[PDB]
């Protein structure tokens, strides 16, 4: 309450420091109105309640003055906007934290027995098993380390009110490797056009640069966001997300995504290609095309590039609020499960050494 | 193909002409030989541990 | 003893590891072909322009290493050394073109062996001068032996190349779909056949193999995936 | 030891039919691929036809698609071939041949000059 | 700024339960909006 | 025709020799051994695995001293190892990489390879200088070696594609006496325990027992329905067992000159493609193209355990000098050893 309280406090001070005359009223003050329009701000974040995404309306009549209530007769902000869409958005969050966790256990299960048949199986070796490996321990430490968030972190007032190192360490790492994870997609994306498209003969590859890669370049945009994080915007334990040096990691984040989608078109052309030197079946041959392109959308992580942005409709905005948290928090299962559980050849060897197992006792 | 035919008249009357021993004897022979040896064998009867050089 | 035998042993195996680690690098560069044909087909020449019973031809294209292996004065009886050949790339088979209908059997037999399932069939179509030639001139003819070919039409999707008979195009097209017609009856999709009508004088053919093995590759990666 | 001795053959007239009934012994039949394979006067060995295990997969070599039928007998493993409408251009040595393995569709050597399980041909004669 | 980004849907649906939720409390009665508040 | 009169008289003698068979058979196997109780499950788990090769594993063969062993895949490489510590001790280059034999020498000092050359290669391994280095190429077969075995340090017995099989000498570069009657390829060859006499399975489904010295074959014993891939003799040196594509192992007996047992199942259809016997004999280990390895009881045709840890094909099996164990080598480039 006190911190809010300095907030708005602070706010009102900046007001002090800087046709409808400007009005502070007592929360935000406005700029310089004309008569006949209504003005719009983000919704300050004073309160627990108040949202910050929403936007504050403030008219001015056309006589000059600002709108007074009839019942009192006294001025009057429509400020309902705030509190209006509160509660549907607290339970609708509710409900994706909820899907978020039970999503990412699942994964963490589903990718641990994928690691232990990868693992303990030396049959299946070969250099895209190395790289299915990295990948699967990726996912598992990110999955890991945003339950632990999720779940400890940030509930807990104190651990933020404390002002810790620990956490702020932790927070680094979450980002570290979220930023592993998404460079590891366009690792295993180079590797599949490296594969298929550009240098098709069994040439052996060279694992150094694509280790490198993977865990030691998504470093240098978390050291970098971080230095500035602390010179410019130092905040509690570096969890707010309204600041813009998010882009630090978010930009070549993108970019990477943005390349593993070309890769996956260029693939799918190549394909299709391919399936067209042979005579056959329209039918079958678009339903490989999207099979194809669905069992290679969780793996080069497409979803993201693919829907970028989100609507401002609310109950289309639910459905891609819906959407994305159930393709990003599932999106390690369905790899998992795409590429040991259905695979042929894992399934193949499960089987064989099932039998020999049996016939053993 | 002319003279494997020819020839081969002469190999088989020598191979019909050879001495054969009755089965019944022949396959006493053949168990007479497993048991005699059934002791040593390791692979039939399983060696204890600290034997043999695999362990 | 025992710690003086073991120190000269460990130092053996770490330089036998260090050389056969290196030529495993040479082995996954290199691809191995089978030139076979159907006897006294014209491969003479296809390995001509690049004591023993195998011929060893490596030929250098654009930095690729091949490995071709023609295999001479071993038994016609093909049914016991012909399972060594399934880790080959490709078998480049050159038909003649009584010895065309022997053509089709062993290309059959081939194809349907459980060891060569996996293993793809390069198909060359080689002497078809003397086939251009058998029909003009009406000495020869091969409706006789094939009854289907006086039904047969010429495909829709040839194309004529310039400077030829119209009625030899649909000669040397029947071959091919009498080829394709064993390989697409029992293909699972493991393994693939590429017909080529090759001459005995052109040496493109060596540019024909670079591409259709590189195609091989292609499908064999892409399915490793489970792409295809 | 397996041995295939086939009965029928000789001279006939252009047109007579004729039935080549192929014997075997020393081994299954229920699970052999069968051929059939000519030796032309001059020339090498050449193919006829071939059945599966089950009898339904027939097939022929281009020029007796229209002119000889067969059947093979389970029951009593024997193998016949049907002999119609015939001319002077095919007379020839007819052998009665075993595919190498059983269980398999592929069937290698059968037409080979040197093969172990392949009978002792009978001489055909058509001629007027 | 804001993120906006699909990458960092995780975090603003966090930092959002975070700044809302009162330590995942009961919830509170909404601040009023109506006439007599600014 | 005076042809056709030759043949009619030849059969007559092949059925004479078929009713003196049927004669001497009073009694089978199965009811001689009735009362002999089973030696019931054996397990035996793969000990050590021997990795390293490139391409499929073709041959193998035990030393003589039941510690090392050579192995020879399709990369044209031959390497030695040493079972007990799995340690590589030599890996040689070969010539020709499509090689499917191997041999280890008696005494230890030459190790032979042969394949799609017609010319079978062989290695010192005791040199003096320290290299192993090819110490004479023996030329002369016209089909692909198969099956070469070793006598001494001076002869060796080598089995072709060609339907011969011979007996070089190592010095002089030339074979002494060629084995001639089979009608197809040899594929596989046992030295008796004495050396005195040999057997060879062709593919026209027959085994031939030899002899070395004046080289002329005594009996000949048929009976398999398709071509034979391997053949082992027994311990006692007086039966030997084949292993065929039509999935029967078969038993053998030289005084008996007949059939005397089949190994078979319903559920097995895939050949056999190497056979091996125990120290005793009690025992039958048989290879299978269902990646799968079958322990045979040689006196009761009842199968006792199953070797089942090959990915591929198993195309070599061999059982150490003293029994102590038995590696079998696939088309997985991987040798395992049970005991």
């Amino acid at each position: 309450y006190v911190v809010g309280r300095k907030k708005m406090m602070d706010a009102q001070y900046k007001c002090y420091d800087r046709y409808c005359n400007r009005t502070w009223d007592g929360w935000l003050c406005w700029d310089d109105t004309p008569a006949g329009v209504l003005s719009y701000q983000f919704c300050p974040d004073y309160f627990p309640d108040f949202d910050p995404s929403e936007k504050v309306t403030k008219y001015c009549d056309e006589k000059g003055v600002w709108f007074k209530h009839p019942e009192n007769n006294r001025t009057w902000s429509n400020y309902t906007m705030c509190n209006a869409f509160t509660p549907e958005k607290l339970k609708n969050a509710y409900v994706l934290y909820y899907l978020a966790i039970v999503g990412h256990s699942l994964s963490i299960f589903t990718l641990v027995i994928s690691l232990g048949i990868f693992v303990f199986f030396r049959s299946l070796g070969c250099q895209r098993v190395t790289l299915h490996k990295n990948m699967f321990l990726t996912y598992i430490l990110n999955s890991m380390i945003i339950i632990i968030h999720l779940v400890e972190v940030v509930p807990n007032g104190e651990l933020v009110r404390r002002d810790p190192v620990s956490c702020k360490i932790l927070h680094f790492f979450h980002q570290y490797m979220m930023a592993c994870n998404y460079f590891w997609m366009l690792c295993e994306g180079i590797y599949l056009h490296t594969l298929i498209v550009v240098a098709v003969f069994t040439e052996k590859q060279r694992l150094r640069w694509y280790y490198l890669l993977g865990w030691g370049f998504p470093l240098v945009p978390t050291t970098i966001h971080a230095i500035t994080r602390a010179v410019y915007f130092n905040d509690n334990c570096w969890l707010s997300v309204e600041t813009h040096l998010l882009y630090i990691i978010h930009g070549p984040v993108m970019a990477a995504l943005v390349v593993n989608f070309f890769f996956l078109l260029n693939i799918v052309r190549v394909l299709v290609t391919k399936m067209r030197e042979t005579h056959e079946a329209e039918s079958h041959m678009y339903l490989k095309a999207v099979k194809a392109t669905m069992i290679l959308v969780p793996l080069l992580g497409i979803q993201f590039v693919v829907f970028p942005w989100r609507p401002s409709n609310k109950m289309l905005g639910k459905i891609y609020d819906y959407v994305m948290h159930s393709l990003i928090h599932f999106q390690g299962f369905f790899v998992a499960t795409i590429y040991c559980f259905c695979n042929n050849e894992v399934q193949t060897t499960v089987k064989r050494q099932w039998a020999q197992f049996k016939i053993q006792w | 193909s002319i003279a494997q035919a020819r020839k081969l008249v002469e190999q088989l009357k020598m191979e019909a002409n050879i001495d054969r021993i009755k089965v019944s004897k022949a396959a006493a022979d053949l168990m007479a030989y497993c048991e005699a040896h059934a002791k040593e064998d390791p692979l039939l009867t399983p060696v204890p541990a600290s034997e043999n050089p695999f362990r | 003893d025992q710690r003086n035998e073991e120190k000269a042993q460990r130092e053996a195996n770490k330089k036998i590891e260090k050389q056969l680690q290196k030529d495993k690098q040479v082995y996954r560069a290199t691809h191995r072909l089978l030139l076979l044909g159907a006897g006294e087909s014209g491969k003479n020449t296809i390995v001509k322009q690049m004591t023993s019973g195998i011929f060893e031809t490596k030929f250098q294209v654009d930095k690729v290493n091949f490995h071709m292996f023609d295999v001479g004065a071993q038994r016609d009886e093909r049914r016991k050394w012909i399972q060594c050949f399934n880790d080959v790339t490709a078998i480049i088979f050159v038909v003649a073109s009584n010895r065309l209908q022997a053509a089709l059997k062993l290309f059959d037999s081939i194809w349907n062996n459980k060891w060569l399932r996996d293993t793809s069939v390069i198909l060359f179509l080689n002497k078809q001068d003397l086939l251009a030639e058998k029909v003009l001139a009406g000495k020869s003819k091969i409706e006789d032996y094939f009854p289907e070919f006086a039904r047969y039409t010429t495909p829709e999707d040839a194309t004529p190349e310039p400077g030829e008979d119209p009625r030899v195009t649909r000669a040397k097209y029947f071959i091919r779909d009498e080829f394709l017609r064993i390989s697409t009856a029992s293909g699972d999709g493991r393994h693939y056949c590429y017909p080529h009508f090759t001459c005995s004088v052109d040496t493109e053919n060596i540019r024909r193999v670079f591409n259709d093995c590189r195609d091989i590759i292609q499908r064999m990666h892409l399915r490793q995936y489970e792409l295809l | 030891q397996v041995q295939l001795q086939e009965s029928g053959g000789g001279l006939v007239q252009p047109g007579g039919s004729l039935r080549l009934s192929c014997a075997a012994s020393g081994f299954t039949f229920s699970n052999y691929k069968m051929n059939w394979v000519r030796q032309a006067p001059g020339k090498g060995l050449e193919w006829v036809s071939d059945i599966s295990q089950s009898g339904a997969s027939i097939s022929y070599t281009g020029s007796v698609k229209g002119r000889f039928t067969i059947s093979r007998d389970n029951a009593k493993n024997t193998l016949y071939l049907q002999m119609n409408s015939l001319k002077p251009e095919d007379t020839a040595v007819y052998y009665c041949a075993r595919c190498p393995a059983p269980f398999t569709r592929d069937c290698f050597d059968v037409t080979s000059t040197t093969y172990a399980y392949r009978g002792q041909g009978t001489q055909v004669t058509v001629s007027s | 700024x804001k993120c906006n980004t699909a990458t960092c849907a995780t975090q603003r649906l966090a930092e959002f339960l975070r700044h809302s939720s009162n330590n995942f409390g009961p919830i509170l009665p909404p601040t009023n909006v109506g006439s007599n508040t600014p | 025709s005076e042809l056709d009169q030759l043949r009619q008289e030849a059969e007559q003698l092949k059925n004479q020799i078929r009713d003196a068979r049927k004669a001497c058979a009073d009694a089978t196997l199965s009811q001689i051994t009735n009362n002999i109780d089973p030696v019931g499950r054996i397990q035996m788990r793969t000990r050590r695995t021997l990795r390293g090769h490139l391409a499929k594993i073709y041959a193998m063969h035990w030393g003589t001293d039941s510690r090392l062993l050579v192995s020879a895949s399709q990369d044209g490489k031959l390497i030695i190892w040493d079972s007990y510590t799995t340690n590589k001790v030599h890996a040689i280059p070969l010539r020709s990489s499509w090689v499917m034999t191997c041999a280890y020498a008696p005494s230890g000092n030459y190790v032979a390879c042969g394949g799609l050359d017609n010319i079978c290669s062989i290695y010192n391994l005791k040199t003096r200088e320290g290299n192993v280095r090819v110490s004479r190429e023996l030329a002369g077969h016209t089909g692909y070696l198969s099956c070469c075995r070793f006598l001494d340090d001076n002869q060796i017995v080598t089995s072709s594609g060609d339907t011969t099989c011979a007996l070089w000498d190592i010095e002089t570069g030339q074979q002494t006496t060629t084995f001639t009657g089979h009608t197809g390829d040899v594929m596989s060859l046992s030295l008796a325990p004495d050396t005195r006499l040999f057997v060879s399975g062709a593919c026209d489904a027959s085994a031939k027992l030899w002899d070395v010295r004046e080289g002329m074959c005594r009996q000949t014993f048929t009976g398999h329905e398709s071509d034979i891939n391997a053949i082992c003799f027994f311990p006692n040196g007086n039966a030997f067992a084949t292993g065929s594509d039509d999935a029967t192992c078969r038993l053998f007996d030289l005084r008996a000159d007949q059939e005397l047992m089949t190994y078979s199942h319903d559920n097995i259809i895939c050949g056999i493609t190497s056979v091996s016997f125990s120290k005793s004999g009690r025992l039958l280990l048989a290879g299978y193209d269902d990646f799968n390895c079958n322990v045979w009881d040689a006196l009761k045709a009842d199968r006792a355990g199953v070797l089942a840890g090959h990915d591929n094909r198993v195309s070599c099996l061999g059982v150490t000098d003293d029994g102590m164990a038995v590696a079998t080598g696939s088309w997985d480039s991987f040798l395992k050893i049970w005991n």
